[PDB]
């Protein structure tokens, strides 16, 4: 569902940033609090789309992380985009928190497989 | 070696420890005795052969100490055979709420700390029921809940609350006393609940 | 002529039963709900929602109930049973058991303030809402009237408490033994229908 | 007649009914079924309803618990005799061999049993008394409990204000449960055909009451409202009953 | 023959009426009851009924009423013993001018036993000669009931007692075949919870001279109606009151005292008059010890 | 006797929009408890902020207090929310009476004045 | 019974003392455990628990083996049973808690009779 969609957009966030001396994801924490902000504060769905735009476009938004939230923001009510962005900002957290390899995570595509990658190891 | 007693229930159980307590002393003889309450209404010889049969069934195994079984019939009629399938279902010798062979000074520690043994303190409650029964149902309302929870759920799970209950009690009060009582001094997973329960359940119909 | 009656509680009913090792203010009996309860909440019931065409004794006092069957008909009497003439009309039991129960506690409000009483706090056992009971009621007389009696009896149940005010929605079970045994009227038919499916859906 | 109603309110925000709450204080727990989940207890559904008709009534009488005059005997023998079902109600009480068909027995009354007549005609003569019943009385009114399959409990914690010096006060922290929900459906039936019924149920209709603990501090208020709810009044026992919309019963 | 009731269920049985409550008093359920509901099981299927039937009293399954050789070891317990083919190994000198006092001699061992005629007891093992044996406790409830038109005005009780299979002897008769199941107790229409009849394998016991188990309450005349005369009675007295029709008028509760079930006599002689079988007394018999059940 | 909660006379209710001049925060009693939200959020009623009735009853209470107190009236007092041993009014021989206690209720007194939210 | 005994692993992973830290104070707050228990409670669904236990794993607020352990029970659990789990770990949590027990005394009790056990004896 939802979650499914979360997952894989915050693993496509969470690829290493080239041309940067130390390890970290390629997108930050405060974009996502800034993405989340911003929704709250405008209220309207083409408005986060436009701002995430401009945040890929700024060279700070993996392109395909862009494209998957350009394709899951469309057509989607306020409350939807709502529930998964702060799905997405839950597993973005979760897994900063818990340092995971994005080498050993990239190939999972299912919320349930991610539970279970984690509890497993 | 034969006694009959019919005192008032709101003395009952305080009269027969402070008899009992010294029965080594006396006789030299441990008793088995049992303490029934039943309604005045209630027929007097099926109320004789009931409290005759908990009177058997409170025995001591090793015999060393006298046993008191107390057994407060609220809302049902008292018989032998009723009493021997209550304490065939309910009470066993493994995980059990009735100890039924309850030892004297065990009594005698609950009453003290139910600040019970004392007949002045006794008689005010008796003669006042307008005060008694408010102070005993304050004393006996902790008690009387842990006891619905046992009837709630199961020995694990009564025994899980019973032991939350402790552990979220400030320091000097009654309910920590009373659980610590319950559980320390048990060798199997047998805890006289249903019997202190009982006990104060005597006194509280007595007024 | 067995009757496959399934009935629903439609609220936390509750019986007083009775035990020696007992500690809730209201108990339970032991073995569950006992026929004694279900056959005197359904005379009750009658009396109070008598159909057209009957005689209702309505008392207690056996010595009442004698005065009452001086004239000697009491159609719910009759169909209950005259305290020392026939032998039996019919016999209820119930098989399912194992209910659930939880310890509830109630309270009574102040009337001058709004606030608990202090010291009116009590306790009662109840069986848990949607538990659904069975029980056969077996007419074994052999009478049409009276077995129309009985039916109305087993409808009214249905708008009648059972149990600390506690609602009930009675559901039969059966219909094609019932029509296929006799006197399938259309009256009958329409009754059956109707307590054929719950009255709330 | 038997009326039967199922009500549902539209409650602003939510409610709370809270039972148990465990020991250790800390927080409020709302009482829980096991199975279930939650449910509000047909006694607090009798409460609140029998408050809202106790407004909607505004007797005197019933306000001094019907004690406030003295009976002549003679009224009490006129009534025994005049009603039937009051004469039966006596007799199944205070005993038959105590009052014959006619007649009180003076000789064998005493005071507790005169104090239990007393007491008895005058809860028989009041409208609130004869719809909710009381110690003696049949009753009248039977109501289902609200079991709601939603079991979303969200916690609201408070704290308290030094009023000498605005700031929490490091005593204790308040911690209350709160049920929210949106139509809180009940099924009440009623088997006296009263007009205070449909005047209480008019006073839910425009001011409405509360239910549930803290109503003081914005849990629990509820509304009736005269579209999802339905009615249906039973005369005729070789019918199936009617369900309509309960405007055309109230409007 | 042999039936079989699968009761496992709560009923009542001979009720002391107190007051206004029941109490229960036999542990186990008597003849005369139990044959009063297999013939109302009768009259409502047909009517016609007979009094030529006669069914012994029914026992909890794998259990039997004591007798005097079958004693407690315990002056307060509960297990009993007796030696295996005991009337075989007694009576037989009966015929032999053996002295009585020295023929009930209890003491095989130190500390010798009482006996608690009369008391129903459960066969557990066999224990070379001496078979190991329990007495047999029921489960029984109180069952209080109001009295209303809404409003109280009086008030009742009963005591149900909870039974295990059960097994009677009856009479060999197509009732038993076309009766499946029997309302037992003090109500039948109110109380019941679960009963039945199995019918199954037919039973051929001898009655003839010899000592006797009365596993009914035997009685040795009534009326001055001699039925048989007994050499020596061992046993307790017991008080009958039953049903029995005499084809004219009247013929309901006959009270008169008998002997306790399980007592042992020594009949040595019987008469042809009309036995009191179908009266659910004289259901003596010849066994080798108590399992006779097998 | 301030005690006439029993005996209800009249009934007035208060229907209004409340609409905050200044940047309202609410009372976020979700303290460190993010549901949906960034850092700690305000509390809200499935996604519609709300404002808590207890706290406008408690901001109406000290308002009520401040006035009593600034009264100085002998008849009218106002007691401490801890102690237990007020009482909202004295009917001594004329008494005192508590105007909060009166209104928002005491221990001893349930409330008159119930708020929404 | 089994689910005592899984709440009473779950606990005793729990009480595991905070290093660098001030006070003794176990790994896992009060606080925490009741936030899980009521967003359990308003959010009905298995899969925002799971995601929530694991957001507070991240943030450093519960213990790691503890949140695994948590994981790996809840990872196909209904809601019914979820939820009775969450309330015997907030029972047992309580209890260790106010009876003073520290992680060396349980250690590694496996069943809750036996911790039940030690409490008796202690």
């Amino acid at each position: 569902d939802l979650l499914d969609i979360a997952t894989r957009i915050a693993i496509s966030a969470i690829k290493p940033k080239p041309k940067s001396n130390k390890p970290e994801p390629y997108v930050d924490s405060s974009t996502i609090n800034s993405l989340l902000s911003f929704l709250q504060s405008r209220r309207n769905v083409n408005e986060l789309l436009l701002y995430i735009m401009r945040q890929a476009g700024r060279d700070e938004i993996d392109e395909e992380t862009g494209k998957l939230l350009l394709a899951s923001l469309k057509d989607r009510e306020l409350k939807d985009a709502v529930n998964l962005l702060g799905y997405v900002k839950w597993v973005y957290d979760t897994l900063t928190g818990l340092k995971v390899n994005y080498n050993n995570v990239k190939g999972v595509k299912t919320f349930k497989e991610l539970v279970n990658i984690l509890s497993k190891v | 070696d034969d006694i009959m007693l019919l005192s008032p229930s709101a003395i009952a159980v305080p009269f027969a420890v402070k008899m009992f307590k010294r029965s080594l002393e006396y006789t030299g003889f441990t008793f088995k005795v049992g303490i029934i309450s039943v309604k005045p209404d209630h027929p007097v010889q099926f109320a004789y052969g009931a409290v005759n049969a908990l009177m058997e069934e409170s025995k001591i195994h090793t015999g060393e100490k006298s046993s008191i079984g107390v057994l407060v019939f609220s809302s049902t009629l008292a018989s032998e055979g009723v009493v021997k399938s209550d304490l065939k279902n309910y009470r066993k010798e493994k995980e059990s709420f009735l100890v039924v062979s309850n030892d004297v000074d065990d009594v005698e520690r609950l009453l003290n700390l139910m600040e019970l043994d004392d007949f002045g303190k006794l008689m005010e409650l008796y003669w006042n029921p307008e005060e008694g029964r408010k102070v005993i149902r304050d004393k006996i309302r902790s008690l009387e809940r842990f006891v619905n929870y046992a009837d709630t759920h199961d020995f694990y799970n009564t025994l899980a609350y019973l032991i939350r209950s402790k552990a979220k009690s400030e320091e000097n009060s009654l309910i920590k006393r009373i659980i610590d009582l319950t559980i320390k001094g048990r060798d199997d997973f047998v805890f006289p609940l249903y019997d202190y329960y009982f006990i104060l359940k005597s006194i509280r119909v007595g007024i | 002529i067995p009757i496959k009656v399934s009935m629903r509680n439609l609220s936390s009913l509750t019986i007083a039963g009775g035990s020696t090792i007992s500690s809730i203010d209201i108990p339970l009996n032991p073995l569950g709900v006992p026929p004694s309860t279900i056959k005197g909440t359904m005379r009750t019931a009658v009396h109070n929602l008598l159909p057209n065409g009957y005689t209702s004794c309505g008392e207690v006092e056996p010595e009442s109930i004698r005065e009452a069957h001086k004239n000697g008909v009491c159609d719910v009497c009759k169909l209950f049973g005259y305290p020392d003439s026939l032998t039996g009309c019919f016999t209820i039991d119930v098989s399912k058991t194992d209910y659930r129960t939880s310890y509830i506690t109630r309270v009574s409000i102040d009337d001058k303030t709004q606030r608990a009483k202090e010291g009116s706090l009590f306790t009662q056992q109840i069986i848990l809402p949607n538990s659904d009971i069975s029980f056969t009621v077996y007419y074994n007389c052999n009478d049409e009237r009276l077995f129309k009696l009985l039916l109305y009896s087993i409808l009214d149940l249905r708008y009648w408490r059972l149990g600390r005010n506690t609602m009930i929605d009675v559901k039969v079970n059966n219909v094609e033994e019932i029509c296929k045994s006799v006197k399938c009227d259309e009256e009958i038919n329409g009754i059956l229908n109707q307590l054929s499916r719950y009255l709330w859906e | 007649v038997i009326q039967v109603f199922r009500l549902n309110f539209r409650l602003r925000t939510g409610f709370r009914v809270g039972g148990g709450q465990e020991v250790g204080d800390n927080v409020i727990r709302q009482l829980r079924i096991g199975v279930e989940g939650v449910m509000i207890p047909a006694s607090s559904w009798k409460g609140m309803f029998r408050r809202v008709s106790e407004i909607v009534l505004n007797s005197e009488d019933h306000f001094e618990e019907h004690s406030k005059k003295e009976v002549d005997t003679r009224t009490i023998n006129a009534l025994l005799k005049s009603d039937e079902k009051f004469r039966r109600i006596a007799i199944s009480k205070v005993g038959k061999e105590v009052i014959t068909q006619n007649g009180i027995n003076v000789d064998k009354l005493d005071s507790e049993s005169l104090s239990d007549l007393r007491r008895i005609y005058n809860e028989y003569n009041c409208p609130i008394e004869r719809l909710y019943g009381s110690n003696y009385f049949a009753g009248g009114i039977t109501i289902s409990d609200s079991v709601i399959p939603n079991a979303s409990i969200m916690e609201r914690t408070h704290v308290t204000i030094e009023r000498k010096s605005k700031k929490a006060s490091e005593k204790h922290l308040f911690s209350e449960e709160i049920i929210d929900a949106e139509k809180i459906e009940v099924k009440v039936i009623v088997r006296n055909e009263f007009e205070l019924w449909k005047n209480s149920l008019k006073l839910l209709r425009e001011i409405g009451y509360f239910i549930g603990g803290s109503k003081s501090r914005g849990i629990g208020y509820i509304v009736l409202d005269e579209k999802e709810s339905e009615y249906a009044v039973i005369n005729n026992f070789s019918e199936t009953p009617k369900f309509s919309e309960l405007k055309r019963y109230l409007s | 023959i042999l039936i079989k009731l699968k009761v496992k269920g709560y009923i009542t049985t001979q009720m002391r009426r107190i007051r206004n409550y029941y109490f229960s008093i036999t542990n186990y359920i008597p003849s005369t009851t139990l044959r009063g509901a297999i013939l109302a099981e009768y009259y409502n299927q047909t009517g016609k009924i007979d009094e030529n039937f006669y069914v012994s009293p029914a026992y909890p399954i794998k259990t039997a009423p004591a007798h005097y050789f079958s004693p407690a070891k315990e002056r307060k317990g509960d297990e009993f013993i007796e030696v295996k083919r005991i009337l075989e190994k007694k009576e037989k000198e009966f015929e032999a001018n053996k002295p009585i006092e020295e023929i009930m001699k209890l003491e095989i061992d130190g500390k010798h036993p009482k006996p608690k005629i009369g008391s129903l007891i459960t066969y557990e093992g066999e224990t070379d000669k001496e078979n190991k044996y329990r007495e047999f406790s029921s489960k029984s409830i109180i069952q209080m009931h109001v009295a209303i038109d809404s409003y109280k005005g009086m008030l009742f009780a009963y005591e149900y007692k909870e039974f295990d299979e059960m097994w009677a002897i009856a009479s060999d008769s197509e009732v038993i075949d076309t009766v499946k199941r029997i309302k037992i107790g003090r109500g039948k229409n109110r109380g019941n919870k679960v009963v039945d009849v199995e019918k199954v394998r037919e039973v051929s016991l001898d009655q003839s001279k010899g000592l006797l188990y009365c596993l009914s309450p035997c009685i040795g005349s009534l009326f001055g109606k001699t039925f048989f005369k007994a050499k020596y009675i061992i046993g307790d007295k017991s008080i009958y009151s039953g049903w029995f029709t005499v084809d004219s008028f009247s013929g309901q509760k006959p009270v008169f005292e008998t002997l306790r079930e399980g007592s042992l006599v020594y009949v040595e002689s019987f008469s042809n008059e009309k036995s009191l079988m179908p009266a659910g007394l004289n259901f003596m018999l010849r066994i080798s010890d108590l399992s006779s059940i097998l | 006797s301030c005690m006439d909660l029993d005996v209800i006379t009249t009934v007035v209710k208060i229907e209004g929009k409340l609409r905050n001049e200044t940047l309202l925060r609410v009372g976020k009693g979700k303290t460190q408890d993010f549901a949906e939200a960034t850092d700690n959020p305000i509390i809200k009623y499935r996604d519609r902020p709300l404002i808590p009735g207890s706290s406008l009853k408690g901001a109406f209470r000290s308002l009520v207090e401040s006035y009593t107190k600034s009264l100085n009236d002998s008849k009218y007092y106002v007691c401490d929310l801890d102690d237990n041993s007020c009482v909202s009014c004295e009917e001594k021989k004329e008494g005192r009476y508590c105007i909060p206690c009166i209104l928002f209720g005491f221990k001893d007194l349930a409330s008159r004045v119930y708020i929404l939210d």
